[PDB]
């Protein structure tokens, strides 16, 4: 009885996907061939989205060096079949998700069971245009993919006939009109932009004197400017006379592949970098050329750092661009370097470069599954070159890279083995151990990174492990929910590399000014770098400070939905995360809210403030009465809205509900207030047909005439409106629900209000309703507070705050909050929407998959290997820039700090500071920094407050001058410095030898 | 000359400039079109991010090429 999706799991997952790409994924089933690195991080990526099966073909036996990538082999499998000996383990990653071993592949036949067939690096190319041509010319759908150290690529080929149903995954753009003219143009209403695309479609609703404009028909869109597009004549349909909204709506695109033998002698490539765009034709010959290779020397290939056997390789590739110069184009040479290192690195299997092509190719699954997004077509090609280090500090040649009989062989094949060393002995903090999280532990459990005597890792996290994770922390199993995400999370990559045994500190502690006794100067000195996994702006901006302060490295990265970026901050050199500004969060206009909603949007935020104010504000401000002698003198000369705050009160204790009955009650006058009396005030003041001092109508644009509802037990929202209500009202009384163990019944809550005195509506004739947040906003106060019972005659009543959690079906919140916004909805005549909608607005959820969270924790894993080799020139960095809907890579060199220059002396205005060693006089810094940095000191301060300043009189200098920096506070701000405190950040001005003011570095005292 | 502008949602925006066009002004360009701040635009171009008072001919920027307004993304 399946064709429904496990909301529960799937949250995050299915604000990416959506219902209709997961349920086609539910009927699709993937076969994976190999099952190294790329093949199991495909697999996992893949069965943690949900296809109806996995099957998985490796019959190769396990060696030590296959542990190089592949999270899931260890020591003990040595001997036994990759695909046998990973089943297991993939199985317990979605318990949803069937996991099968194909035993045997000599009947290619076998594949018609499949819909997605995915070829790994263990598939000789002679078998993979087999395969493909089976695939291809019997509708089933090919990808392949291949790692070679720090190269890589993928190619695709979904068949004749495949149908894009999304290319983007993008809200439809939609919009309010306010002229259509004869020849089709429409302009938008005021100053908002359409922001479509030539060659978009969309359809109308609302337009009036358009009738059949209306009807669900599209229309091909012509951008005239930011204000306007244009649709082709509409004289046929009538003449526009007012109103009117526009939605994007995304058309099917047919589109067809090529087979792998077709694309071989003539690729379509999608560019992994446009800085490389030269290597794709060059990697796509040397890739082919490495089987040519494997086909003359019995399927091995090329010896590590070989040159031999690398001049084979460049022949070989030769002979492809001599016999055909059309991948190439006519007169231009083989990269004869560009070989030598696919040949040199062919064996090796790079963490970063698997997690790349593992997230990569997963989400072309995905794709290819759903017809949601725009698949690769055809083949993409990959490098991360700069990610080897100097051969003056790390030598690269066949004795430095030769393999060791370790699990890092094939990291040492690539780096060497001085510099695999250097990465275990590396000390590193990572901040967070959720998505990104758990991807960078498993990585750095491969890299063997913090697994040396002189290394460590210390990853803190303050949460717990909620079901919702699981769709994409791979590292979390459903009976870890509740633990420490942290915690689970080294325990879990100790089993994958037991290098890594006791050499993980899992912290809880959250990062921050609260924890500075903690993560305190001694903590952060002893890192060579730091990583974040973070969640939200505010602590990368904190974690950033502190890297500067500190001068640590930082490599930051991010995700939302397919989209990601990484960014690296290096001391020194690269400005920091907090140099540049990111688009803030828009904020809706305050009339827009209170009176005056058009969207959903609208409606949801104010159903969230009012759930705060019915059961969370009225509750703390009722404990806080009881229990603070001095409340009501403290709220009346400290409160802007204080008469709020006292009526909250005064309703709250008079209106005690007795039992749940009562609560049922309160709760329908609740309704006849917001979405009846309230409405019918609004249209007091402003009646439907209203003008305004140029005579046009008043209700027209953004403002939507309300009708005041009929409640309606049948209706859904008007039900379910009263039920969550008089269930929160109820937890706040400490009243149990008839609710609380089984469904609200309607014939229940439809006797106790069809019993009720609903009191008919008066109209208020001096209220004054805001029509903009310029306008203006317009005693009793006495009796309010004489309203207030004595707090003695309500000894220990508390009363219990509701604190609002959007992942608990069963607690009523995301019900109030739907059925709230959706009254509210009906009245201003706007599209009602459901709970897992209003769910990711109340609650602000980030869409979210592993697909993105590998790939972009791969790409930062690349970049790790430069700050190992300590780099220094810029152009070796890449921050990048990601959308795997698209698909889409992009890199970009990172911005060096801004520098200045005081006097002859140019210094960094992000790193570079005055260290001072001990509480120093003021006296003693005033004359150190004229004699020895030719600075007159102007200003000195200490956060907030004035230190010094030369424009002081010699009665305030002499108070001062003879003071220690820590005393000099002290006298200022009457504070004491805490003990804990170690350091103290002033910041100057100051005059240089010309006595001119100058931009200078701030000033660190060492306590 | 006519240079495209991709966005990280897929959209092109496509701009009339000439080569000695300073970065600013192709972000003021960009401004008119998106109402995007230039302060909140990140543009990168074969491998370097575009900044502000260097001109498109520092960049190597030629007809028909492509930028790309790229963000940074919160979630982890
Ligand atoms: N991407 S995810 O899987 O949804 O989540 C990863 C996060 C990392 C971890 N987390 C988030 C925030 C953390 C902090 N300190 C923050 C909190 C607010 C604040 C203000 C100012 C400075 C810093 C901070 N510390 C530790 N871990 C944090 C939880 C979740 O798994
Ligand atoms: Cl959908
Ligand atoms: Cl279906
Ligand atoms: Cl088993
Ligand atoms: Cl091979
Ligand atoms: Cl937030
Ligand atoms: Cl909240
Ligand atoms: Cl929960
Ligand atoms: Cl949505």
């Amino acid at each position: 009885a399946a064709g429904e999706i496990d909301e529960s799991l799937y949250s995050r997952q299915l604000y990416v996907l959506g219902k209709e790409a997961m349920l086609k994924m539910q009927t699709s089933n993937v076969l994976i061939l190999g099952l190294k690195g790329l093949g199991v991080e495909i697999a996992k990526n893949v069965v943690l989205a949900g296809v109806k099966s996995m099957t998985v073909f490796d019959p190769e036996p396990v060696q030590l060096a296959d542990l190089s990538t592949q999270f899931f082999l260890t020591e003990k499998d040595i001997g036994q079949k990759r695909g046998d000996v990973t089943r297991a383990k993939l199985a317990e990653l979605n318990a949803y998700v069937p996991v099968n071993v194909l035993d045997s592949l000599d009947d290619v036949t076998q594949l018609s069971q499949f819909q997605v067939v995915v070829a790994t690096d263990t598939v000789s190319l002679e078998d993979k245009v087999k395969i493909n041509e089976f695939c291809h010319s019997s509708g089933i759908r090919f990808i392949s993919s291949e790692t070679r150290g720090l190269f890589g690529n993928t190619f695709v080929d979904l068949g004749d006939e495949f149908t894009v149903l999304d290319p983007t995954g993008e809200e439809p753009r939609t919009g309010m009109v306010s002229d259509i003219e004869p020849d089709g143009t429409v302009t938008m209403l005021d100053d908002n932009r359409h922001g479509l695309e030539d060659g978009n479609f969309v359809r109308f609703s609302e337009v009036e004197g358009l009738d059949k404009l209306n009807d669900g028909t599209l229309f091909k869109v012509e951008v005239l400017g930011p204000f306007a597009f244009r649709i082709g004549s509409v004289k046929e349909y009538g003449e526009y006379k007012k109103g009117g909204i526009f939605t994007e709506v995304k058309v099917p695109r047919k589109i067809s592949f090529k087979s792998l033998k077709q694309q071989l002698s003539n690729p379509e490539f999608v560019f992994s970098d446009f800085a490389k765009f030269d290597r794709a034709a060059q990697l796509h010959l040397g890739f082919q050329a490495l089987h040519q290779f494997a086909v003359r020397h019995n399927g091995e290939l090329p010896r590590t750092m070989n040159d031999e056997d690398a001049n084979e390789l460049i022949k070989l590739v030769t002979d492809l661009s001599v016999q055909q110069p059309e991948v190439l184009g006519e007169g231009v040479d083989v990269n004869e370097d560009l070989i030598k290192e696919l040949s040199y690195q062919a064996r090796g299997d790079i963490p970063g470069v698997v997690a790349f092509f593992g997230g990569l190719v997963a989400q072309e699954v995905l794709k290819a599954c759903s017809g949601k997004f725009t698949p690769l077509k055809q083949f993409m090609y990959f490098d991360s070159l700069e990610s080897l280090p100097d051969p003056k500090n790390f030598p690269r040649n066949e004795k430095t890279t030769q393999p060791v009989n370790s699990r890092y062989d094939n990291q040492i094949a690539v780096f060497g083995l001085d510099f695999q060393k250097k990465i275990a002995n590396s000390k590193v903090f990572l901040v967070g151990s959720g998505a990104i999280g758990c991807e960078m532990l498993k990585n750095w459990a491969l890299l063997g990174l913090g697994s040396g005597s002189d290394g460590y890792i210390v990853v803190t996290d303050n949460d717990s492990i909620e079901k919702s994770n699981l769709n994409r922390q791979f590292l979390f199993r459903p009976k870890d929910v509740g633990k420490n995400k942290s915690e689970v999370a080294a325990e879990a990559v100790c089993a994958m590399n037991p290098d890594l045994k006791g050499k993980i500190n899992a912290k809880i502690d959250k990062v921050g000014p609260e924890t500075e006794e903690i993560f305190n100067d001694s903590f952060w000195e002893s890192l060579d770098f730091v990583t974040n996994a973070l969640d939200n702006v505010d602590a990368r901006t904190y974690v950033d400070r502190r890297c500067v302060f500190y001068r640590k490295p930082l490599l930051e990265s991010g995700t939302l939905g397919t989209k990601g970026n990484t960014q690296v901050i290096i001391p020194r050199l690269t400005e920091s995360y907090s140099s540049s500004r990111d688009p803030p969060e828009k904020s809706i206009p305050l009339c827009t809210l209170r009176s005056f909603p058009n969207k959903i949007d609208h409606t949801i935020a104010w159903a969230k403030s009012l759930f705060q104010g019915y059961f969370t504000d009225s509750a703390e401000n009722v404990n806080m009465y009881l229990t603070q002698p001095n409340f009501v003198e403290q709220t009346l000369k400290q409160s802007g809205d204080v008469k709020g705050v006292l009526e909250s009160i005064s309703d709250s204790l008079s209106s005690k509900p007795h039992n749940f009955e009562d609560c049922i009650k309160w709760a329908r006058l609740e309704f006849e207030k917001k979405f009846n009396h309230d409405i019918k005030q609004l249209l007091f003041n402003f009646p439907k047909d209203a003008k305004t001092s140029n005579g046009e109508p008043f209700w027209s644009g953004a403002k939507r005439a309300p009708t005041p509802l009929e409640f309606d037990i049948y209706n859904n929202d008007h039900f379910h409106f009263v039920v969550a209500g008089a269930s929160l009202r109820a937890y706040n009384y400490g009243i149990k629900s008839d609710d609380s163990n089984s469904k609200p019944n309607v014939d229940e809550y439809k006797s106790v209000i069809d019993h009720m005195i609903i009191p008919e509506f008066t109209p208020n004739a001096n209220l004054k309703i805001q029509v903009n947040d310029d306008d203006p906003d317009p005693d009793e106060i006495d009796q309010l507070v004489s309203s207030l019972p004595d707090p003695s005659t309500l000894a220990g009543f508390k009363l219990e705050p509701v604190d609002f959690e959007k992942d608990d079906d069963t607690n009523h919140h995301i019900e109030f909050i739907t059925a709230c916004s959706n009254c509210r909805a009906q009245n201003y005549f706007i599209e009602t929407a459901d709970r897992q909608k209003t769910k990711f607005i109340a609650g602000r959820i980030i869409p979210a998959i592993a697909t993105t969270t590998s790939l972009v924790t791969g790409l930062v894993n690349l970049e790790l290997y430069k700050l190992i080799d300590n780099k220094t020139d810029i152009e070796q960095y890449k921050n990048g820039f990601v959308n795997l809907a698209l698909p889409f890579f992009g890199f970009s060199e990172p911005i060096a700090s801004p520098k200045g220059e005081y006097n002859n002396k140019k210094y960094d205005k992000i790193w570079d500071r005055f260290d001072i060693k001990g509480d120093i006089k003021l006296s003693d810094l005033i004359e150190h920094f004229e004699k020895d940095e030719g600075l007159e000191i102007t200003m000195l301060s200490y956060g907030v407050s004035l230190l010094y300043a030369s424009f002081f009189p010699p009665k305030k200098l002499k108070e001062r001058l003879n003071l220690p920096i820590t005393q000099l506070v002290k006298l200022v701000t009457k504070k004491d410095i805490p003990a804990h405190v170690s350091t103290m950040i002033l910041e100057i001005c100051a005059d240089d030898k010309e006595g001119e003011d100058v931009e200078v570095p701030f000033i660190t005292i060492h306590l | 000359m006519q240079i495209f502008v991709k966005t990280l949602t897929g959209k092109t925006i496509t701009l009339e400039v000439e080569s000695s066009d300073t970065i600013d002004n192709v972000k003021s360009k960009i401004q008119d079109k998106e109402g995007i701040p230039p302060d909140q635009q990140r543009l990168i171009f074969a491998g370097k991010q575009l900044e502000d008072g260097r001109t498109l001919s520092d960049y190597n920027i030629q007809k028909e090429s492509t930028l790309h307004l790229v963000l940074r993304l919160r979630g982890g």
